[PDB]
């Protein structure tokens, strides 16, 4: 029912996209926290959160490059 | 003109908390009022007084 | 492996109106599910909704 | 009141998790200076202070990488 | 009297009043630390409280600048 | 229901390159302490623990190349 | 509140696989030293402290080398 | 065929460039994987891995560079 | 009336009243020791002093640092 | 204005889930319900059980 935007069609195909990497990392940084010091949780942990800093860095890049491809054409109505 | 404020106050908060656990066997583990996991060496209870 | 499924909603939706006048209803409702472990805390949902 | 940011929350996770690292950490070093000698109380300090060494390098590394990752979204509104 | 505040007054007042006792937190924080440097513990807790703070200041510019630009672009038209 | 990335799969080549060797060191290190002063079991915790060792190096820092990698195309789209 | 981390762990292993050392030798010790210049003694002593060597040495030795693991993939986070 | 724009050609110029790098990679640490201690995979893998990444690189820049051109040029129509 | 001090200024000089007078104690331990280099109690001061002074030094100039920055991104968002 | 709502539900599930996969002397790995087989070394099936 509520009104979302283009942009916020082409955001959310990242969030449907990577489907549960945000609880992913939530546990996997409580896991860590109980025993800092465990091989296995720490070669855990340095993948997800990789995958996470990649993630909502090629998200918001992206809505910005739409943003200027739009605000260019709206400038000609003028 | 005169501006007059007038203020008056009384506050009381007296009582405990209680939660802990307890491991037995190592095979079954109980707790009480802990909204988080425990490490499992048991008979460890907190009682948090205010007066 | 064999499954089968079976599923079933019915919905009502009732309006008063005077003769001549146009009008609208309107409505929307989420539905909430407890995911298996509870210690992992979380939920699954749905919205329906109806114009 | 005790204003917490999200950093402030990802910080406090391994100050909980780490139950009473830092409480032992101090007590093995308030005993092993009356007595040096004592390889029983060598060894257990070893071990404590390799734990807190780890603890203190994961905590701050993570917090560095969270910053990051805000300041990058923050600069595309404009 | 009051300060007549506009509206971009109002979208920063928002920030000011989200962090409630930050500002004050990041003082205090630097006053024990530089009283006892070496210790890991006011350290620690420092560099998040830094942080935040720098987080914060940022957000709060970079927004106030774009409702200036729409602001402006709207009035443009008039003429 | 997993998710798994690109560094995830990278990095999970390693641990299904290696089949076994995360229960063997355990297990020598198990044995080991009931009778630290055999040579034999000495010699063969000896290999183990190094090829563990290595193992972990090496798939950090391969993790850490990609992360780098990606982090530099994403750069250019803005 | 007895929290113990991996290495504790690893340590802890070792001091629980040696069942009895640590007492054995406080035994002999004082028999030794009571009536000195008992062959009988003396046979038994320098076995018990030998094998106590080992067994420090190793223990630390094993930490030492799990403490420089975890470290170096700690680097690896930022 | 499907449509290709200038860019298009630009980027394909490189992946038709480098003929089997894309795919040597990826060998080299299947086999890496097998046996991560040997000296002449190592060898052979650090040189693999760093011509993937100085190609990466290079396309991306020049790709931009492209796209920087082109818009200035097409800004001046108006 | 005094030399005029900045916002940078009134926070580097916290540290310095912060370290009420390490300054002298590292001096004064480096020419006692140096009066007689082998000696272990000497050794065992110095040491500790001279850690003392790199650690405050060093933090020192990092938050001066931040603190540019911070402004910087401030200053930009008025044009 | 009256304004009434009402809501009642019933939940409930039963039963166990098979699956798991075993190294069969170096000469077969053999798996049942796995939908991309990890084949775990050595041998251990698992059954998941909820209600």
């Amino acid at each position: 029912t509520p009104w979302s935007g283009y942009l916020d069609d082409v955001s959310a195909k990242f969030d449907t996209g990577v489907d549960n990497l945000q609880t992913q990392v939530t546990e996997a940084l409580d896991k860590l926290a109980a025993k800092p010091s465990d091989p296995a949780l720490l070669a855990a942990y340095q993948s997800k959160l990789s995958e996470y800093n990649l993630y909502r860095n090629a998200q918001s890049n992206t809505v910005k490059v739409f943003k200027d491809i739009d605000a260019a054409i709206i400038q000609n109505f003028r | 003109l005169w501006i007059v404020d007038l203020n008056k106050s009384d506050l009381e908060r007296l009582g405990t908390s209680w939660s802990g656990s307890i491991t037995i066997g190592d095979k079954l583990g109980v707790s009480l009022n802990q909204s988080s996991i425990s490490t499992l060496d048991g008979s460890r209870f907190i009682a948090a007084v205010n007066a | 492996l064999e499954e089968k499924k079976q599923a079933t909603v019915v919905s009502r939706p009732v309006l008063l109106t005077q003769e001549n006048v146009p009008a609208i209803f309107d409505n929307n409702r989420t539905f909430y599910t407890k995911l298996i472990g509870e210690r992992n805390v979380a939920l699954e949902h749905v919205t329906y909704g109806t114009m």
